[PDB]
Parts: C-alpha cells; structure tokens; sequence
C-alpha cells in the first residue's frame, strides 16, 4: 500500500530497455562504420601516418560525443565520412529530443503497487558519476604502475 | 602480432557464426503467455512457439505470421513489416554475411597475396552485423504490433553483432597493417 | 495511427521541403561569398578560407545538426549567413522540440516501435557511405593500375 | 469576430519587448567587455600581433555564437576572458531554456479580438533568412566592387 | 511569489551544491589524470596535452554549459572522466529544461522581472571579470617599473 | 573541363528556365475539392482553377485573389500577403531573373575577355533560387488564408529553383577557374 | 587617423553625456493611465509623473516611491528594489561615469604622454554602460511591481548606453593603437 | 617556493582532516521539528539528535536508523540506503583518507629520495573528497526517507571537501614538479 519512490536508475525511464539496447548497438555499428571509411583506404595513408584522425579509439570517442550533444576536437571531412556522421547526427538529435521531452515528469512518478526536483531523484546519476572518477584514477594508476614496470625493465 | 590477430579473426567469426546459427535455429527468443494448440507461459523464437510447464509441455506449434482477422492492407507499411518479420530475411542475411566473411578469411589464409579478401571479409562482417541490427529492431516491432522477457537466443543473437563487429575491426586493421608493409618494402626497395 | 516515421509528426510536410530548399541556398549562399572574390585567393592558388562548396554544406548541416564543425566564416558576407542561419535553425529546432514534447504529452515510456525508422534511417546511411567509399576505393585502385601500365 | 492568427514575427512572442531590448543591450556589453579585457593589456601584445583573436568583431561573434548554442572557432583562455565566457554561457542558458519552453504553444496562439506547425506559423523567420542571404550577397558584391576600384586606382 | 532568482525553482538547493562539488571534483580528477604522469611529459618540459587544472576547470565548465571549449581529453582515463561528465551534464541540463518547463506552464508572454536575476548576475560578472584584468594590468606595470630600475 | 563545364551551365539553366516557364503558366499546382464555376475534385495552379468530374470537366475559373465574402476584408498583412500571391511577383521574378543569367551566359561565350559575366549570371541564378523559395513561401501560405495535394507544376518549380542553385555553383566555379588561369599568366 | 578618432571619441563621449543627463533630468520614461492630483493619461520619467490632455493638463505630482499600504516589510528583496528605484542610483552613476570618461579625454588631450588617462577614459565609458543597462532593468522591473508605452526619455537613455559603449571601444583602440607605437619606435630606436 | 607549497598542503591537510573530524563528530548536520525524547525544534547530527527549547532542552536522543514503528520496514534499496547512512561508512572514509593523506605528507616529508609518496597523497586527497561527495549524497537521500535547515557540521563538511580537493591539486602539483627537476637533472 506504500508508495513507491522511483529507483536509482529512474534516469532510463523515459525509453524502453529495447531502445536502449538499440541505441548502444547503434553507437557501436556507427563507429565500426566511421573507422572503416576513414581508416580502410590506402589512398588515405601518406612511420606512415593517415591523412585523418579517425581510428577506431577515436572514432567510439566522436559518436559518444555526438551522441551527448558534446562535440570534440576532430570531425569527418571525406564524403563517406561526413554521410555516417550527418546520419548520426539526425538520429541523435531524434533519439535525445525523445527522451529529454519529459525527463523531469518521468523521474518523479509515484508508482501504487509542479516541484522542485529532489536530489533522490539524481542521486543515481551522481553515483554513477563518483563510480566513473574512481575508475578513471584506478586505470590512470594501473597505466602508471606498468610503465614504471617497463623502464625498471629497460634500466635492468 | 600478425599470428595471434588471424587466430582471433578466426576465433571470433567462427564463434559470431555459430552464436547466430543457434539463435536462427532455436526458439528461446521471447517468454511470454499464450497457447501452443492449434493462456499458459510460452517459449518462442522466429519460427515456432511451445509451452513451458503446464499440461501441454513441449507441445510447438508454427508461429501465426499474419494475426487478426479482415486482413486490412491499406496501409501497406504494416504488411511490409509482417512479411519481413514472417521471412526473418535479416537474420538469415547476417548468417550468410558471417558466412561469406569465414570463407573470406578462409581463402585469404590460403592465398596470403590477395590483400582484398581480407578487405571484403571485413566488409562482409560489418554488414552481417548491420543485418542483424535491422532484425532485431523489426523482431521487437512485430511483437509490438502482458509481462514478457528474451530469451537466450536473443542475447546469443546479440552478442554475435558485437562479435562481428569485433571481428570486422580486427580484420580492417589487417588490412591495414598488410598495405602499410607493402608500402615500407616498397619505400625501402626503393 | 502513428507511423514508422510518426518523429516527423510535429512539423508539416511544406515545412520540411523548405527546410530542405533553405539549407541548400544557405549552403549556396556561403560558398559564393566565401570563394568567388578573386582578392580572397592567395598565391592553382589557395583560398584564404575553408568554405568551398561541400565544406559549406557540411558547416550548413552541423550547424542545423545542433553539432557544428571544425570551421567558421571569417568575413562580414560569411558571417551574416551564418548567424542568419544560426537563429533560423534555433527556432526551427526549438518549434520542433516543443510541439514533439507536446505531442508525446498527449508517463509511459517510448517503446522501439516509435523509434524504428529513425533506425532504419541510420542503418540505410551507414550503408550508404560503405557503398560510397567502396566505390572511390575502386576507382582509385582502376587509376592506378591503369598508371602503372 | 473572427480569430487573429498569429504575426510573422510571432516567434518573438514568448519573451516581452523589454526582454528583447535587454537581451540586445547585455549582448553588447559583453561582446565589448570581452574585447576590453582580451586586448587592453600590452602584455598581451607580441607587425605586432595579439596573442589571442578577440578583437571587437571577433568578439561579437564568439558572443553571438554562444547565445545561438552554436560556438565558433576561438575560445577565451585567459582569467579574466573566461570569466565572461562562463557568465554569459550561464545567461544564454537560462534564457535560451526560458525562450524554447513553450515556443510551439506561442507560435500557434489564436486571439479572440495538439496539431503539427503549418508553414505559415514560421514564414517570418523564412523571410528573415531569404533576406539575409540577400543581403549577404549584396555586402559580398559591394565589397569586391571596391577591390575592383582600388586595383584599378593602384594600376593607374 | 516567485522571487528575483526564481529560474532556479526547478532544481533544489541540494542539487545545486551537489552540482558545483561534483564540477570541483570532475575538474580536478581530469587534471590529475592528464598531467600526474611523469611520462606524459616530453622535453621545464612540456606536456602531450593542455589539460591543466585551470584548463581541465575551462573544459568541464564548457561540457556543462552545452558550449564546448577547444581541446578535448585523448587519453583513455581522461576520455572517460569526460564521459561519465557528459553523462551527468545531459542528464542534469534535461531534467533542468523539462521541469521549467512545467514550471512556466502552470500563452502568457515571460516577463523582465522574472529574468532580471539573470541580468544581475550577468553584469556582476562582467565587472569580476574587469577588475580581474585591471588588477592584472597594475600588477604586470609594476613588476615592469621594478624590473627597469 | 572547361566545355563540359560550359555546356553542363547552359543546360541547366535552359532546364530551369523551361521547368519554372511551365510552372508559372499551368494549372496544376494544386489539387483540393472546390467549385469551377462562379464540393468536387478540382486542379488549380496561380491563376486558374479547373475541375476534373462533373459535368463542368474542364472549364476553368479565375482564382478569386481578392474573396471579399468568405473573408469580407482583413488586416494590412492579410491583404499584403494576398496581393503578392495574386501578382505572383516572386515566380515571374526567378523566371526573369534565370532568363537574365541565361542571357549573361550565351552573351559571355562572344565575350570570353570579359570576366564579370559569369558572376553576373551566377548571381542571378542564386536571386532567382531565392525568389523561388520566397514565391513557394507565398504560395503555401496564402493556400492557408481537408485533403490536398500539389501537382507537377509546383514540382517543377521545386525542381527549377534546385537546378538554379546548382548552376549558379557551376557559374562561380567557372568564374573562379578563369581567375584563376588568369593569375597563373601573370605569374608566368 | 588619429585624429579623426579623437574626434569621434569627443563627440560621441559628449553625445552619450548629453542624451543621459537630459533621460534623467526629464519625465517621458512612460506613457500610462494615472493620476497627477497631490484615470487619464500620463507621462511619468524618474521622479514626477505629469498629465497630458484632459482637463488638469500641465500638473506634475512627485512619485510616490513607496506606495501600496500596511508596509509588508518581510522580504528585504523588494525594499531593496524599491530604493534603488527611489535613488535612481544607477542612472546617475552611469551619467558620473560619463562625465568621468569625458574629462579623462580632455585631460589626455591636454598631456598627450600618459597612456593610462585613454586607458581610464574607455573603462570609465565602459562602466557607464554597464550602469545604464542594470538602471534599465530596476527602472522596468520597478514599474511591474493597463497598455503603457515607453517615451522618448527612455530611448534616449538606450541610445545614450549604445554610444557609451562604441566610445568605449574607440578608447581602448586608442590605447592600444597609442602602446603598438611606442612599441614599434622602440623597437626602431634598438 | 616549494617550502611555501610544501606549508600550504600540511595546513591545508590538517586543517581538512579537523573540520571533518568535527563534522563526524558534532550534532549539528541538521535542524528541523522532532522528539528528543523516547513536535519541538531539535538539532540533529549523524547519531544523536538534541532540542533547542522547550521543557526538554539539551536532551539527545539516538538517531533511529531502522525505525519499525514509521515505516515498519522497506525495500532492499531502502534497507541499504539506509544502513549506508547508519554505518556513515563514507563520512568517516573521507575522515582515514585524509588522515593517511597527511601520515604520508609526513613520511616524505622524512623520506625525501622517494617521489610516489607525494602522488599517493594526492590520490588520498582526492579519494577523501570524492567519499565526502558520497556521504554528502547518501546523508541528504536518507534525510529524505516541512521547513529544515542544515546546520555548521554540514557546511563543515564541504569546506573540508574543498579543502581536500585543493591540497590534492598542490601535491599533484609538487609531485610534476618534483619529476620535472629530476628529468631536468637527468638531462644535464
Ligand atoms: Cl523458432
Ligand atoms: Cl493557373
Ligand atoms: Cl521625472
Ligand atoms: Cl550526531
């Protein structure tokens, strides 16, 4: 008879779980497909570097940035290139206006099983956040320890 | 580090093939209720639906691809999307797909000269893997057109995009690698 | 009813074919005052400018995309284009957003079935471009076969 | 009797006059402010050159490309140049969200005195746009016939 | 009565505070991982990046206030810090723009009394940010006069 | 190269010339249920409007430009906006003006010294694109002041104005490659 | 062209003086219904509120900067509105700053050595602006706390800010053009 | 200077790891209406909760962390929510990461040949201000499961976050200094 407060991942409400699993199929298949446009070709390569930015570590990084609305410090500038991204882009801007027209109605539903947003509604969201510092420092530390492994190696 | 990128090219599009395979063939796609007599908790997949517990255990019965009655086609968007639903045309094309990049890598591996087969199984990876995106997306719409869950034949499915996807990468970085020492013999030829 | 293509509800139909038709003159519009001054080119010459035709159409769908690009105009003329074009696409994408959220408020979660042709959508462009780039690959790999005989 | 449809300049509506006016006169200030503290200093000064690009029209422009939600191709780096920048993305992101709030609602208002957008609820700011380009055309030309003078002066 | 800082309504003033501690301590977690390793140094030497503390504060500012800045993590622990912050900046700036616009429809035109909070805090600024620079300047002029006797 | 260039311009504006000829002088720009005498299927374009069944097939009536019963008379931006749908300024405009970059075009082929006649052409086909778009604007408006749909007339308009701008990019190309080669003589 | 900028920054520093003090001193801020007696239509600016038309045309009542009763002071925010809007504080520092900015002109002119006076001159324009557009703000936001019209007092405070703002700039381009000088005949005397 | 830098982090470290001692400490996190015994205004801390008035002024009464009579018990969320603010497991991790962050300023403060000493307090201060975020969070949450107020151990608390914060930037910053003169060295 209690009402139930909304769970600490309310924030993936607003979409399907099916959406979301598409939507993480989509951002991996886009980037493959970015990579292998930019990277494939060996008219594109000049040791030898490529004439673009866009391998496959930085091609995830471009379509996660596109995806959140971001933007970095590379774009496509071959026709192939500037198609995947140009089709990503419109499915971002589709995909983000779904699910942003009604966040804040989506994480505050009592479930029977205007105000202000409380920070348990985002409390989740700051969790996951902290989560991803702390990993972050811990793989910086682990990339660290090995190259300091490595040059003992080398000085011995 | 050319050996162990062929071994997991191999390892990974073998095991991508199969996952896909399996998931074609077997019907642990969806849990849901229904009946498999021509409401009890069903197990069906892209062909077939059979019950789970119950009376009737291990009783499967032929998917109705065409539900409802006074079959309206007026709008012909809902019959294109039964018909490819019924035809399971994608999933089958990402097998094929995954098939033609094995024997891609396959007949690369006894030719070691043609660098363009491994381009093409890339190729053909990637594509297998946009394959299966479209039947999976067509499968959760036809299902939509009452608690229910996948299977594992579905989560086989998917795992078998990512792995071709894996596969697709590694094997345009082969591609890559073979043309880069093409040109740094050439140069040094030279 | 809605359809596969039901995101495209809440702006009309003439709306999306001039939106199409104004990006093209926009696009249109920059390269001709970005390229077509003979005292912009510097000593083929090089131009003191990015803004040619396709990098303009790419800088035109960024900047609609709510994205942007790796340039920007420089000029008075470049830059009178692209702020116009930059308050037309804010309130264009604004209207949209806002007559969407209006339309879904007609909390139940989005189910994929609304969502299915923007990924049929996506998937056809990255098909698109593999064929694209495929195609270049062949005519460059003809050309230089026929250069080494 | 009849029902008044909404202005051409009816995407102005959901902000009053004052806010318009107010709006203009903070975007000058801050366009100027921020050439003011990017320049002033001669150490800041490298014939001699800026070691940064904000200059008054660049300013302007960097101003107005942050209240659009666009950006461009510079960026302050400075304390005092950041400070402005980081207040005006605040400004530009309260007011902006204030504006696009209910701009769908506001552009289809029929005054005694949910449908998709017609054409005509946005034919004002298309008129906008055609005139711009025009305009753009027109300023291009102008110029280029002044080149044209001053080539043909230098060569006489 | 809404008040003079009343476009702050939609969020409480937990997750305001929650939101400046969280920007303080993504900042600095960016910087450490850009720059405490000895060798991502190259040859006082020169780091591969330009994330320092004040730049990483710049980057994290920008990520948040949908502007963007001009660089960008390249590392995979700095990449991930911005992801996890990009994350959080949708989520949040979302859930911000959806509840005020439930907030303002509680088509009655916004009026300056509701925005005037704004415009103080905007002018505020931009007297910091002159007196930063003035001060500066004194300092610089003096550090010059001390340097030429 | 520079014929191929040539020739793809004239055709193009001869193309978009004749599309946007046709638009302006036939009546399929519309088809919606109305009356073709003084409700039944009818085909109209800008200034006549004709029905397709009925025993009045055929017969054609002048649009009412200027309804002053189902209206009686409105604002200075009602009347403003029907008089210029009435005076179709703004397709006779790009007709005139592709007509003019036409005309720029073959001139300049008898001209090839002069340099500023491709941009003079170039110029008018990017005007005439943008008088496209404004008398499209118009027209899609002014039908607003249940079902329709547009015929092949305005089809060809939208045709028109895209080869337009696509030959007003092949005009300042050119212009561009001559000033170019130009540049290139006085260095050598 | 440096004269010619000096010109310009002249005039206009005095324009901007002149248009902002003749905003303050008069009374056609806002046109309204109101009465003038210590509803008809009404001119008001900062302190006075006149009537126009009627039959008491040409009475001006001094505003009462406090009105309303039972003097409900427990929001300390809008007794601070209130009295920054009584004071009319910030136009009349806007209107300092300008005579301000102006004599560091005139002094310039008179030493034509010390860069720092022109340096002084486009801040303190800078900084009048800037207390013209928070006046601004109070002065509307005042008048919320009925079709009104604004008369010219307030545009000519408005133009007032634009010209303060381009002298502004036409100052600090000074300095700047006045320090590259000295930086260049340095650079030439070594 | 370095002995500057060097003083800046031991005050800053010490200074962090007091005002968070005190915030665990004290029994000022919040105040609000409530019963300190077995509806008066009361000021409560992480484990007990004393009046400020009335007849039961200065009585404290334990913080019931699993009240049975109230909510008669919940979810598993719930449940560990609620534990994890009983335990104040992150409140008093920021309070041992801060003191380890100061016992290793201090060791290389004796130990001056070894350099990764210096990068470990640093990553200890960052650690304890990520952990008073944490605690932060989970306290303001459970508070949740009308008018209140937080008290000077609260704000005790995000000073020492901001503190902590600050002296792990000085000493990454000493650590890329202290390399950077080694590297230095090493190269002449
Ligand atoms: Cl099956
Ligand atoms: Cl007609
Ligand atoms: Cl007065
Ligand atoms: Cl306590």
């Amino acid at each position: 008879p209690q009402k139930s407060k909304p769970g600490v991942f309310s924030f993936l409400d607003p979409l399907a779980y099916e959406i979301w699993m598409c939507i993480v199929f989509a951002y991996i298949g886009v980037s493959v497909v970015l990579f292998l446009v930019s990277r494939f070709s060996p008219y594109e390569w000049h040791s030898s570097e490529s004439t673009n930015e866009f391998g496959i570590f930085n091609s995830l990084w471009f379509s996660l940035g596109a995806f959140m609305q971001q933007g970095c410090d590379i774009s496509p500038r071959s026709l192939s290139g500037r198609i995947v991204g140009g089709v990503w882009w419109f499915f971002t801007l589709i995909i983000i206006s779904s699910y942003t027209a009604n966040l804040a109605a989506f994480l505050t539903v009592e479930r029977m099983v205007t105000s202000a947003l409380s920070l348990s509604n985002v409390a989740g969201v700051f969790y996951i956040l902290v989560g991803g510092l702390g990993l972050a420092m811990l793989v910086a530390l682990i990339e660290f320890c090995y190259k300091s492994r490595a040059e003992a190696k080398r000085m011995k | 580090d050319r050996g162990v990128q062929m071994l997991l090219t191999t390892v990974g599009a073998f095991a991508a093939f199969s996952l896909m395979t399996i998931a074609v063939g077997t019907d642990y796609w969806l849990y849901s209720r229904g009946v498999c007599k021509t409401e009890v908790m069903t197990h069906s997949g892209l062909w077939r639906t059979c019950c789970l517990e119950g009376n009737f255990k291990g009783l499967c019965k032929q998917i109705d691809h065409f539900p409802e009655d006074a079959d309206y086609e007026a709008d012909t968007a809902e019959y294109f999307l039964r018909a490819v639903r019924a035809s399971s045309i994608f999933p089958i094309l990402s097998v094929i797909l995954l098939f033609m990049g094995g024997l891609c890598i396959a007949a690369s591996e006894f030719y070691k000269t043609r660098h363009n087969i491994i381009l093409s199984a890339g190729i053909f990876f990637v594509s297998a893997g946009l394959s299966n995106i479209i039947g999976i997306i067509v499968y959760i719409s036809a299902n939509a057109g009452n608690s229910y869950s996948y299977g594992w034949s579905f989560y086989f499915g998917a795992l078998s995009f990512i792995i071709a996807e894996m596969v697709g990468v590694l094997a345009v970085h082969m591609f890559i690698d073979r043309h880069k020492q093409l040109r740094a013999t050439a140069r040094a030829t030279d």
